[PDB]
């Protein structure tokens, strides 16, 4: 197929898009010693359909005048490699100068005028740091589809980042109130060894700690599985959340992280466990593949609510056919995107759940063309075509619009992020696969619908730690920040001397102490 | 300006002099920052003098190109000037082998987020950038940042010698304190990570707010602080590590100085170790013993004679100055790289040819270099770290002698803190303080084991007809022969009759 060539096209005004085209086997990944370019190595199917969801919303545009009337909108988009270097490139790419083969380091971003009046950013949220980092001098508008990372949502270092995905803030404050509703409180929160692991971690941590919720454990589990400290590792993280009497586990991991630590607690025996996990993992690109999920105990998450397209799968197809038609043709950014079939690209692939992230494309596509539409003050049928606008005007518009994707009004906030509601699923094994249910909701308030839970038995899972003591009691501090105490009874012959952790003092020669007494009696 | 000197080749360098999106920030704005003074002249007193030496680049002049940073806020304009070549034009391509920049390596940034920001630009193109006070240990993965040199060790080398110096005095049971930065959450996972394989135990890890020491205060940022110090004083640990810019300290200090704590052992990070500000508060002196750790000094004979478009004119700083022990990595990142170049041109004594020189060659060079400079040796370990010593200061608070005393010394490539010499403490009577979780057993005790912890048990007695073996375990009794017996709590058996 002469499919790469349809990754541009011209307009009056053109978006640029970084997406997941390509990557490369791990034997490339050394250090480098000499600035050569990076060979395309691996086709992405992933890449492929977020960047026809990206050509799909420029069409629809194309065709209805709703938005931007008698303008014509183009793109050109570019492969990230999910490579540093490559990226860069691309980016630098989108800044300079349409015609030019150069850029120039002016000063401040009023005097350049780059060739896209705005990027559709990067997948991961590695790249989506760097790309905004960069962007942000030139104030170019930046709208991510899949980086959650909160990072982001700084605006000092981040003015022109903007995602049509909620940032991992909002998924985490949704956890924090599952945990209060069930009276969870206490805990061992988990995190991948990866910046999304540690920030995540970060997050929760400071949430929990506001609302009483007390962590036992918090800790990071590898990415990897190649060196015995990783194996020690993961038996030393088994052996903490054993020793803390945990019943309940929150992972903030992602998925080959969670099929690690899942495969090594099999192979250990680990008891039935409530597992609370976060979309990268809950979604299963990876762990849904394991033998022996339900011996892991229990697994509840929750998902993003986004709206659905139905026509997706026939537009991929089509367009599909007509790449492989010379007389279409007639008429490289991946050169193993060439080498792509229909039947490479089976809709069994599309019916699986890919729908967030594609939407997501699709819904930043439709913002910058609305924020486009509102720059050029466009009535029915005209604009302003009396002047052209560059990047650093559409910005102050983005941050104060309303935009409509398919059914679905999307603002984005002062930080950048849009507000989404949540399903919360969970995992049913009772069917003869593992298969998602949703038991409930998250729109900033938690409902719950209860009566359809599926626990283990006819009991639900409880783990607490005492907030405080009775009288009669001595304290003693536990957890990873000193939140929470386990009780001391006083036996006979001994007297709790200091309403405080101080322990029980033995009692005096000439008096005795009975149970949970606070003083010496005399024995008489 | 002094910012800039011509010459045959130019260093670039990065320092920070100074503290509506579509308005653009200037470093005007904030006030003057004396340190970073002072590394820009260390840089042009080592440019200068690299320049007066004929044995190092015979008839080759060093220029250079500074620009000032205000830490993170502008770190990509520079980058684009330093690359850029002809009529401040950087063309765009795949191969930039070919290709030749403004200047041929960097001084690069202070903080580590800025380090990587900049490296993250200069790893497209290969340009060397050597650094001097960033420790993070990201910075360490030469496949994320290939172009990326240290002048200084890494927080590896400092948590080292935390945890030997909590070794060295027995400290077993310990508070760690941080800041809600980056900084202070990757040093707390550090510090986590190298206790639990020398049998040291964390009591509670706890994280600061994120206040200004000049702006008023919420209650409930207060409040949250009245909340940490009850925590600090329910504990019986009393060895606290603080992972904590110094700005924020201060309210913190006034709160623990408000509670009438006392009796601790403060151990400080390289960011707050030396700081005159926190020094300054008289009252701290009662609160117990700081011990810091921070990177060794090294004199610079002929420093102090000589110190005494945009980004590029700073008169300001003058006046306000009228960094000691960061200034020797500035010296040596610029020799290191004089001595690259100098070998990079096949030079020689009196015979340097000019050849023109591609950065990337230059890289290669700056990881092969290996000389003494000022009675040290510095080159390059393969992860990109040159090994200087640290050392541990006490702070003091008698005014004849220097506010922060050496007491030990700390060797990375021999791993070890060596030269301890004499803590005062704050007991009764300049006995060594101890924090330990549990007290040590009486002979014919076992243990048994409370909580997480692996410092927290119980002592219990054995029971007759059973005994302990300390040299097998501590944990269990086990039975005497089938005719001993014994005294109850007690090593060893009898025969009976």
């Amino acid at each position: 197929l002469c499919l790469s060539q349809q990754f541009k096209a011209q307009g009056d005004y053109i978006l640029g898009g970084l997406f997941p085209l390509g990557s490369t086997e791990e034997a490339t990944l050394n250090q480098r010693t000499q600035p050569n370019s990076i060979p395309c190595n691996r086709f992405s199917p992933l890449g492929l359909f977020l960047a026809m969801a990206m050509k799909m919303a420029v069409e629809e545009i194309n065709n209805g005048s709703a938005l931007l009337p008698g303008l014509r909108l183009g793109y050109d988009l570019f492969d990230t490699c999910s490579e540093p270097v490559v990226t860069m490139k691309s980016s630098l790419m989108f800044l300079a100068k349409v015609g030019s083969q150069s850029i120039a380091a002016y000063c401040n971003y009023t005097q350049y005028q780059p060739r896209v009046l705005a990027v559709i950013g990067p997948h991961s949220s590695e790249l989506a740091l760097i790309t905004g980092k960069f962007f942000s001098f030139f104030l170019m508008p930046q709208v991510s589809y899949s980086a959650s990372m909160d990072r982001l949502s700084d605006r000092e270092t981040f003015p022109s980042f903007f995602r049509t995905v909620p940032s991992d803030r909002v998924q985490l404050q949704a956890v924090v109130t599952l945990l209060q509703n069930f009276s969870w409180n206490w805990v061992a929160a988990l995190g991948s060894d990866d910046d999304y692991g540690r920030e995540g971690l970060s997050i929760f941590s400071s949430l929990a700690n506001a609302r009483g919720i007390c962590i036992a454990h918090e800790g990071l589990v590898p990415q990897h599985d190649t060196s015995g400290q990783q194996l020690g590792k993961v038996l030393d993280v088994l052996r903490q959340v054993n020793q803390s009497k945990v019943q309940v586990v929150v992972l903030f991991a992602s998925a080959r992280a969670v099929y690690s630590l899942f495969s090594y607690s099999i192979h250990h025996g680990l008891s039935p466990k409530v597992w609370v996990a976060s979309e990268s993992w809950l979604t299963s690109d990876l762990v849904m593949t394991l033998p022996n999920i339900a011996r892991v105990g229990t697994v509840l998450g929750f998902l993003q609510r986004g709206a659905l397209l139905p026509e997706f799968s026939h537009y991929v197809e089509t367009h599909l056919a007509l790449a492989a038609d010379p007389a279409f043709c007639a008429s490289q950014r991946c050169p193993r995107c060439d080498d792509i079939m229909l039947q490479n690209l089976s809709s069994g692939l599309l019916q699986n759940l890919l729908h967030h992230q594609i939407f997501a494309t699709y819904a930043a596509v439709y913002s910058v063309a609305q924020a486009l539409h509102n720059t050029l003050q466009c009535n029915v049928s005209h604009c302003h075509v009396s002047e052209h606008v560059l990047p650093w005007q559409l910005l102050e518009n983005m941050y104060n619009m309303s935009f409509h994707a398919r059914d679905l009004t999307l603002q984005f906030d002062a930080e950048g992020n849009v507000d989404m509601e949540y399903d919360l699923k969970m995992w049913v094994w009772q069917s003869p696969t593992p298969v998602l249910h949703t038991v409930g909701t998250f729109n900033g308030t938690l409902q719950l619908q209860q009566s359809k839970m599926y626990w283990p038995g006819n009991q639900v899972p409880v783990s607490q730690c005492s907030r405080q003591c009775k009288d009669g009691q001595v304290r003693r501090v536990k957890g990873f920040h000193s939140c929470c105490y386990d009780c001391v009874d006083c036996k006979a012959g001994s007297y709790r001397k200091h309403p405080d952790d101080f322990t029980c003092t033995p009692c005096n020669q000439d008096q005795w102490s009975p149970e949970k007494s606070t003083a010496c009696l005399p024995r008489r | 300006s002094d910012f800039y000197l011509p010459g045959d080749y130019l260093l670039g360098g990065l320092f920070s002099l100074h503290a509506n999106f579509l308005q653009v920030p200037m470093c005007k704005e904030y006030e003057v920052k004396v340190i970073g003074y002072n590394l820009m002249q260390a840089m042009r007193f080592a440019v200068e003098e690299i320049n007066n030496d004929s044995s190092l680049l015979p008839g080759v002049l060093l220029g250079y190109e500074i620009v000032d940073v205000c830490y993170i806020s502008n770190n990509v304009q520079p980058v684009l000037y330093f690359l850029a070549h002809e009529d401040n034009l950087l063309p765009i391509q795949e191969d930039y082998s070919n290709y030749s920049s403004r200047v041929v390596a960097v001084i690069g940034p202070d903080n580590s987020e800025s380090v990587m920001t900049v490296a993250n630009f200069l790893s497209l193109f290969l340009l060397p950038q050597i650094t001097y006070s960033a420790i993070s240990d990201e910075l360490r993965d030469k496949v994320r940042f290939p172009a990326l040199l240290r002048t200084t060790p890494s927080a590896d080398h400092h948590i080292e010698a935390m945890v030997q110096l909590m070794l060295h005095f027995r400290w077993n049971w310990i508070i760690v304190l941080v800041s809600n930065d980056t900084y202070g959450r990757d040093n707390g996972q550090l510090l986590g990570e190298r206790v639990a394989r020398r049998g040291i135990c964390i009591a509670f890890q706890e994280t600061l707010p994120t206040l200004q020491p000049n702006q008023n205060m919420t209650s409930e940022e207060r409040q949250r602080l009245v909340t940490i110090v009850d925590k600090l004083q329910q504990s019986t640990a009393r060895v606290v590590v603080v992972f904590s810019p110094d700005l924020t300290l201060y309210h913190f200090f006034n709160e623990v100085l408000r509670q009438n704590f006392t009796g601790a052992v403060w151990i400080a990070s390289e960011s707050w170790a030396i700081d005159p500000v926190l020094h300054n508060l008289t009252e701290l002196r009662h609160l117990g013993t700081f011990l810091g750790i921070t990177i060794q000094s090294v004199p610079i004979p002929g420093f102090s004679e000589f110190r005494e478009t945009c980004n590029q004119e700073c008169d300001n700083c003058l006046n306000a100055t009228l960094g000691e022990r960061v200034v020797y990595s500035v010296y040596s990142a610029v020799y290191a790289v004089a001595h690259a170049l100098h070998s990079l041109l096949g030079c020689d004594k009196s015979t340097c040819t000019k050849r023109v020189v591609y950065p990337w060659q230059l890289l290669e060079e700056i990881w092969k270099v290996n000389f003494t400079l000022l009675d040290h040796q510095i080159f390059f370990d393969p992860q990109g770290d040159v090994a200087l010593h640290l050392e541990i200061v006490q702070w003091q608070w008698d005014r004849s002698q220097n506010p922060f005393q050496s007491v030990a010394s700390y060797y990375p490539l021999q791993r070890q803190l060596k030269n301890i010499q004499d803590i005062s403490w704050h007991t009764i009577n300049n006995t060594i303080p101890m924090s330990m979780c549990s007290k040590r057993c009486q002979s014919g005790q076992k243990k048994k084991p409370v909580g997480i912890h692996v410092c927290c048990f119980e002592c219990i007695d054995c029971l007759p007809g059973t005994f302990l073996n300390h040299t097998e375990d501590e944990y269990e009794c086990q039975a005497c022969p089938n005719n001993e017996w014994s005294y109850q709590s007690e090593t060893s058996c009898f025969k009976r009759q």
